[PDB]
DNA sequence: GGGCTAATGACGGCGAATACCC
DNA sequence: GGGTATTCGCCGTGTACCTCTCCTAGCCC
RNA sequence: CGGAGAGGUA
């Protein structure tokens, strides 16, 4: 079972789970954890990033790999955001600062 | 063709630097213009640029040289 | 883009300022059309469009109309993503207490006002009263009442007093105090009052006060007044299949929060009574209770059946919260995975992999070859095209695979080599084929693990696998110099077939000119595939300046070792394959290889000898049969007289002759001792059953018989699991542990009854259950140590420093169990290493040393080797590259960046799946002796006694270094001394444990020097002989005049004046404890070292202990300051100890709990850091009083005690980085000239580079104390709080960063991993010089 | 049948909260 | 007072799959 | 496209 672009998720905008509904793997955490045991950095950004999370980083991309380019657009993850404006939904004031 | 780096190791013993003077040459080897200076073996501009690296004639400073004078031209 | 994340407490300005609307009306959505609801949760006005651009009401469908809203319903056209991104509020009648500052323990705004939180309980919940400015009444500011007297307050204060109840009081009572006047006011009482609970709650309310003064809060904000809401998106509303919804829990609370709310304003509007309010408001502060925080408060509300549900804190906390599922590991597209199968023929620079999965996962890069190609333009067409899958989409997925590297990665990720990265060689099938070798490293065998593909994309990530992930890069590991590409099974135990030597067979005593002929005579089947012959090999030594030497001779091998000469690249010799061959032995093969021959040549011999081991595994037919099992014919004899014993022992018990216990341990000692003939019996008949001719008579040899091979190659399994198949299997356990009387007399090639069969399974699940929740925990000290050495990066080349510890082989009191070989290996110096040819440069002083240099430490006989470590760097926030040494799984030093945190963590808690979970003496070598921290003196028979407890025996051997160290008592009988030499064997340590001397320093009369008969002792008669001794009894069975007193045995000369000890004034007065038994009597002159009385009497969880640094369950306490030592005050529950410096001060005192047996007497002068009673030596102690060296000692030394136990071997670096990040934090002494609080507690790192540069200019330096803390618990006090976020709890480090307003910089790496930019650890560690540089 | 329709079988640690002698 | 001396809750719990069902049911129209 | 609950895979 396998996926290259599918459906995805609405609560965050992340790629599903299972075969049935027709999702990809998990990059689980101790996997996050083994790339930064190696000096790799490029392959985890572009991971929880691009090929993941961020959707204008995702579009771009698939935009760019039919257009011949190899490059990624980091942005933001999106489900940053999420946990940012749950924050915000508690009691916590928490922002972003300078340039 | 390629199976080790190790001798780009030697010729770029930092091994980090490694991977950004590769990706620098092949971004600009991917997409248009300033053609690879090897013989290539069907393959992509990714071997091509390590087995430049272990011809000794890429590194920062040949991307700085060629860089700057590209744009004083 | 941006940097550090600031955060700070939720202001009623600040909130208006974020929502977009308040939701008045409790509604969801119409449920008979699909819109929403005007003003409920699913609000158009408030929030935004439910479609893309298009309005409610349907007035402006286009573009050209963007951001006009509307007025026939409203709405604001714009995208949805803005029911994303807007929040909203609800205005709220009543102010409300937030949950979190209530109830975080410790609570904020419970301490803060100085109050115990069971009266704030009592005020929010409305069953109770406080007041609010009493003035000049009979009642306190702070004072809490009741409804009676509240009555009161009626009575004789209802004019200018005043008092409310619930949240609004408690806002009133935040709005009513000033905060310098606090201050001043707790400075002062800090400064005045001498009580330690008041220091202590004095000194966190005076923390928490300034750092809000300096945070920019009003402590009122911690009172809601305006709740904030959650986007309607995030809290979505899902249809099922099927006409209902069920939905996120979250929508249910706000519904019943709207209506509490909205209830409560009308009953706001009627002016109900005020007791229906009261319990309105407390159900409005249940309710804003239950949406924060449900459960927090006592039993929580539901949702379907009794089932308490989720709220907020379950959406930040816990596993499957946003941390631990959403954000540090996500789900990933262009993914997949299979069962994983074989195929044999592939180089380990390669995996196979299906074409229907190939097919599936670089779809976008076949549209983009085939619109440039351009048989297809467009890309819906195109994507027609790769669903028919045509003639010629082929040959481009063989285009686009050929040189683009994949990752792969087995799920139960413990180290880093669960992911590599393979280039594809496509397969027919649909299973994953993986080269066999690097299955080992995986730990996956092919019993149907599934492991997934991953696909990089860009360019830079291409790179990184092909230059840093691929296998050829990873051929040692990070654990240690091991090589991973040890092989498994079966090529091992075709090559240890392939080379050994049968006495005779085919072609045995010839001659041959090379090994290529030899192969010739094999595949011809002219000659054995192993007989001793005389070949010419040709071997190529590089002795000289990496040139190459050519030498040839004649040697003496066995003929399939000659083929296997044909495979060994030039630079190895040939005595590298002459033997046996075993796991070991093919093991350190590719390790000399890869030591000598770089890198290429080890990676094609690899691949080499896979191939030739496969191909003559199956030429050699390595089969088992059930004859290839020998019985031996002596084990019926064997079980039949150890039945005959244990009859013999079970009629001495009926006789009576001994207890029942002595019956059980002798019985079991008779079986092991038949257990072990019984193995010596089967291990002969094995390994010598060849007896064969020699083309004479007989012959014998080793057996080729095959459980035999498959035992001795090493392969599978070992003498313990060949003696279960063949001889008994021993004894198993009970479920209490006792091991069981009857053992296991069977064996598995015979039959088994049900009994022995029924017990083992008692064991086996046992096993079972063990490497279960063994693993559970192996998992979580993982967890937890990646998270406390998660922000070391190596940051620096080097930082300048000649500290070091120190480098000696380890030993217990056995054998030298490591050599100072291993531990020195691979790690640069501290100082120069002096031979004992004092004053030799043998190294420079701040060099690495590799293994030709450790050959050239150890030939000359180095003992003691002062290195740099982790811990004694100096780097500020890092570790220099030259402390850290060579990185291991690769030959040189550590690069610059290259994080060593993460790899520790691993190579730390990746064996725990392998781990388990639940006199005299007789000395062995032969050389010198030498003591340290050594007192003797000779008794009267000549012997040596040695009159200092801490004495250490070494044995210096022939050569110079210590191979033997002892720990030896007070008061030893030695039978020679120091200077000289015994034998090998000969014994000479030796003493009386039983008994804890009394032995004397000088010669004299003993008289009875303030010894009371019949209220201090008494007198017990012996017996046996009649001879008696007077007996000294405790503090509490006698008398509490005697008591004071004390025991004395005071030596006198024979005028009977007081003898001088010589070095002071003082005579030799001897104390003594409570239930003794005193020796001597009057009369008697006696020696130098005599008696005078008679004085009486693991696993995992050690390494988490270790690492949490507990106190055990008996703490072995230690003398806290140097000079001598004195009782105090009697059992004020425990026994006072004050030791008195000679020249300082003596004002401390330490109690101690007198039930144990103590070791230090009355009249001692001891160092600091000495021990008081024996027990397990606890950390912080050893830390506040030897060092920070003594400690990492301790600690590397215990947890390599355990992990050698166990005889999977790690490298101590990584030890010392988790121990470096244990004690990174510290606490001050004295604030000196700079700004520190004195009972602030600050990181190390930041209180240094504070005084450094303010020793640097004029001023002077500040004193700091470092605390050793808890893995767990100095990743939470950390600069970060996302840090602590991601790890353990949300609630305790979400209020502390609260109300700090600690701005996070980010620095570290899961930090970075969460905001998504690049990881300063490698790669990203360069961009981030660049971007540093910038700013 | 249906259209609104608004308890009890963990367990170790650990630190904060009182109790209770002295 | 106050220093231990308990007790009283807080909190943690191995990773990654796959298969299946069942989801708000209440209730006087 | 969400969450429970149950079983199995390493
Ligand atoms: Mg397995
Ligand atoms: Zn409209
Ligand atoms: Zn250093």
């Amino acid at each position: 079972h396998a996926r290259s672009t599918g459906s995805y998720s609405l609560v965050t905008q992340q790629p599903l789970g299972g075969k049935a509904q027709f999702g990809g793997q998990r990059f689980g955490e101790m996997e996050v954890w083994a790339l930064e045991a190696y000096g790799a950095a490029y392959t985890l950004q572009e991971m929880l990033t691009v090929k993941s999370d961020d959707v204008n980083g995702r579009t771009k991309m698939y935009k760019n790999i039919v257009d011949g380019n190899h490059q990624m657009e980091p942005g933001m993850p999106e489900s940053f955001n999420v946990l940012l404006k749950e924050i915000r939904s508690l009691g916590i004031n928490i922002e972003l600062e300078d340039e | 063709a390629r199976v080790t780096v190790q001798d780009a190791v030697e010729k770029i013993g930092n091994r980090f630097d490694l991977v950004l003077v590769a990706a620098r040459r092949a971004r600009q080897m991917q997409v248009g213009g300033k053609d690879p200076l090897v013989p290539e073996e069907n393959d992509k501009t990714t071997v091509i640029a390590l087995r430049e690296i272990e011809e000794g004639l890429i590194n920062n400073q040949i991307l700085d040289v060629r860089e700057r004078q590209e744009q004083q031209e | 883009e941006f940097d550090a994340i600031k955060i700070a407490l939720a202001s009623p300005d600040m909130i208006r300022s974020w929502s977009f609307g308040e939701v008045k009306k409790p509604e969801t959505i119409n449920y008979r059309t699909f819109k929403p609801e005007r003003d409920g949760l699913f609000c158009a006005r408030i929030f935004g469009p439910v479609k893309d651009y298009e309005c409610l009401c349907g007035k402006y469908k286009r573009l050209k109309h963007r951001g006009v809203i509307c007025e026939k319903c409203g709405v604001e056209v714009t995208q949805t993503k803005v029911r994303r991104e807007r929040m909203g509020h609800i205005e709220l009648a009543s102010p409300t207490a937030h949950i979190w500052f209530l109830k975080s323990l410790p609570s904020r705004i419970g301490l803060l006002l100085d109050m115990p939180l069971r009266d704030i309980e009592r005020v929010l919940y409305f069953e109770s009263y406080v007041v609010i400015e009493g003035g000049m009444t009979n009642l306190e500011r702070q004072q809490i009442l009741t409804e009676e007297q509240y009555l009161d307050a009626l009575e004789e204060f209802g004019d200018e007093f005043d008092a409310k109840m619930g949240a609004e009081a408690i806002q009133a009572l935040l709005k009513s105090m000033d905060l310098e006047q606090e201050c001043e006011q707790l400075r002062e009482e800090l400064n005045e009052t001498n009580s330690e609970t008041k220091r202590k709650k004095l000194t966190k309310r005076i923390k928490l006060l300034e750092a809000f003064v300096q945070s920019g809060n009003k402590p009122e904000w911690m009172i809601l007044t305006v709740l904030p809401v959650l986007p309607p998106d995030l809290r979505p509303l899902v249809p099922l299949d099927g006409g209902r919804f069920a939905t996120s829990d979250l929508n249910d609370l706000y519904r019943r929060v709207i209506n509490r709310n909205n209830r409560l304003k009308r009953l706001l509007d009627l002016a109900a009574p005020d007791i229906i309010v009261r319990n309105e408001k407390r159900m409005l502060q249940e309710a804003v209770d239950a949406l924060l925080d449900n459960g927090r408060r006592g039993r929580a509300i539901t949702g379907s059946n009794k089932r308490p549900l989720k709220s907020l804190a379950d959406m930040i906390k816990g596993k499957q919260g946003r941390f631990r599922q959403n954000l540090l590991g996500k789900r990933v597209d262009y993914s997949g995975r299979s069962v994983i199968t074989v195929g044999p023929y592939l180089r380990l620079h390669q995996c196979g992999l299906p074409k229907k999965m190939a097919l599936e996962l670089f779809k976008p890069f076949i549209y983009g070859k085939l619109e440039l190609r351009g048989l297809a333009t467009t890309i819906k067409a195109a994507k027609k095209m790769v669903e028919r899958e045509e003639a010629v989409v082929w040959d481009i997925l063989d285009e686009v695979i050929r040189e683009h590297p994949v990752l792969l990665n087995r799920a139960p990720t413990l180290h880093r080599l669960g992911i590599q990265a393979f280039e594809p060689v496509l397969i027919e099938g649909k299973a994953i084929q993986l080269h066999p070798l690097v299955c080992a490293a995986y730990n996956a065998d092919f019993d149907g693990d599934q492991m997934a593909v991953h696909v990089p994309l860009t360019l830079e990530a291409q790179l990184e696998a092909r230059a840093l992930m691929m296998s050829t890069n990873n051929i040692l590991s990070p654990a240690n110099g091991e090589p991973i590409i040890v092989p498994s099974q079966d090529v091992v135990l075709g090559l240890y077939y392939m080379t050994r030597d049968c006495v005779n067979a085919k072609g045995e005593g010839m001659v041959l000119t090379g090994p290529k002929e030899a192969e010739r005579l094999y595949r011809s089947g002219l000659a054995s595939l192993h007989a001793r012959v005389k070949v010419r090999i040709t071997e190529y030594e590089k002795d000289a300046n990496g040139e190459l030497v050519a030498k040839t001779s004649l040697k003496d091998t066995t003929v399939g070792r000659a083929i296997l000469w044909m495979i060994v690249p030039k630079g190895l010799p040939y005595s590298i394959v002459n033997q046996a061959l075993g796991k070991k032995a093919i093991s350190k093969m590719l390790n000399t290889c890869y030591r000598i021959l770089g890198l290429k040549p080890t990676v094609i011999f690899a691949d080499q000898i896979m191939y030739t081991g496969f191909a003559y595994a199956a030429r050699s037919g390595a089969s088992v049969g059930i004859d290839d099992m020998v019985i031996p014919e002596k084990k019926h004899e064997i079980i039949s007289e150890a039945e005959a014993e244990v009859a013999e022992i079970q009629e001495q018990f009926q006789s009576g002759l001994v207890t029942a216990g002595e019956r059980y341990n002798k019985v079991i000692d008779i079986w092991a001792a038949a257990n072990d003939r019984v193995s010596k019996a089967m291990m002969d008949n094995l390994q010598t059953e060849t007896v064969i001719n020699r083309d004479g008579q007989e012959e014998k040899q080793v057996s080729f018989n095959s459980i035999y091979m498959m035992a001795d190659s090493g392969a599978r399994g070992s003498a313990a699991q060949i003696r279960q198949l063949a001889g008994m299997r021993g004894l198993m356990a009970k479920p209490d542990g006792s091991i069981i009387e009857t053992p296991i007399t069977a064996n598995f090639r015979e039959g088994l009854n049900v009994l022995q069969y029924f017990i083992s399974t008692h064991g086996a699940r046992k096993g079972l259950a063990d490497t279960a929740l063994k693993t559970a925990n192996s998992g979580y000290l993982t967890r937890r140590l990646v998270d406390v050495a998660q922000d070391l990066v190596v940051t620096e080349d080097d930082c300048g420093t000649h500290e070091g510890i120190m480098m000696t082989p380890v030993i217990e009191g056995g054998d030298v169990k490591e050599p100072l070989r291993d531990r020195v290996l691979g790690r640069v110096t501290a100082e120069d290493v002096l031979k004992p040819g004092t004053a030799d440069i043998l190294v420079p002083r701040n060099t690495l040393l590799h293994e030709q240099w450790c050959d050239l430490l150890e030939e000359n006989s180095v003992d003691a080797v002062k290195v740099r470590s982790v811990v004694s760097c100096d780097t500020d926030f890092g570790v220099c590259a030259h402390c850290y040494g060579r990185d291991l799984a690769r030959g040189h030093i550590i690069n610059k960046g290259e994080a060593i945190g993460v790899i520790a963590a691993q190579s730390i808690g990746e064996p725990g799946t392998q781990l388990t979970m639940r006199s005299s003496i007789q000395v062995k070598n032969k050389g010198s002796i030498k003591l340290s921290n050594v007192k003797s003196v000779v008794n009267s028979s000549g012997k040596l006694v040695i009159t200092s407890r801490n004495t250490e025996l070494k044995l210096i051997d022939e050569f110079g270094r210590t191979k033997e160290s002892y720990k030896v008592p007070y008061g030893a009988v030695l039978a020679k001394g120091d200077g000289e030499q015994v034998a090998g064997g000969e014994t000479v340590a030796n003493w009386d444990p039983h008994t804890m001397p009394v032995i004397t320093e000088v010669s004299g009369f003993v008289r009875f020097t303030d010894m009371i008969d019949g209220q201090t002792i008494t007198r017990q008669t012996d017996e046996l002989t009649g001879l008696s001794s007077l007996v000294v009894l405790d503090s509490a069975e006698r008398t509490a005049g005697g008591k004071d007193l004390r025991p004395a045995l005071k030596i006198v000369d024979a005028q009977g004046n007081d003898v001088l000890i010589p070095g002071t004034d003082m005579p030799a007065q001897y104390f003594l404890p409570g239930k003794a038994i005193v020796q001597l009597e009057d009369g008697v002159q006696i020696s130098s070292g005599d008696t005078l009385a008679r004085i009486p009497q693991g696993g995992l969880p050690r390494v988490a202990d270790l690492f949490e640094a507990r106190r055990p369950k008996e703490p072995a306490i230690l003398a806290e300051i140097s000079g001598i030592v004195s009782f105090g005050k009697e059992t004020k529950g425990k026994r006072r100890l004050v030791i008195t410096p000679v020249d300082g001060s003596d004002p401390y005192e330490e109690m101690i709990p007198k039930w144990r047996q103590l070791n230090v007497f009355e009249g001692e002068r001891v160092e600091r850091g000495d021990v008081i009673s024996d027990g397990p030596e606890a950390p912080h102690d050893i830390l506040r009083l030897r060092g920070v060296h003594a400690v990492t000692r301790y600690i590397v030394n215990e947890v390599q005690d355990v992990y050698r136990l166990q005889g999977v071997k790690i490298n101590d670096k990584h030890i010392e980085v988790i121990v470096r990040q244990m004690l990174r934090k510290a606490t001050i002494v004295n604030a000196g000239s700079s700004d520190f609080l004195e009972g602030e507690q600050v990181e190390y790192s930041r209180v240094k580079i504070a005084n450094r540069e303010l020793e640097a200019n004029g001023k002077v330096g500040a004193t700091y104390s470092r605390d050793l803390l808890g893995i767990t618990k100095a990743s939470l006090a950390t600069e970060s709080f996302i840090s602590a976020a991601s790890f353990q709890e949300t609630t305790r480090v979400l209020t502390e960063a609260a109300v700090a307003g600690k701005r996070d910089e980010l620095r570290g790496l899961k930090e970075n991993v969460i905001v998504g930019r690049l990881i300063p650890a490698g790669t990203g560690y360069a961009y981030h010089q660049d971007r540093m540089r910038r700013r």
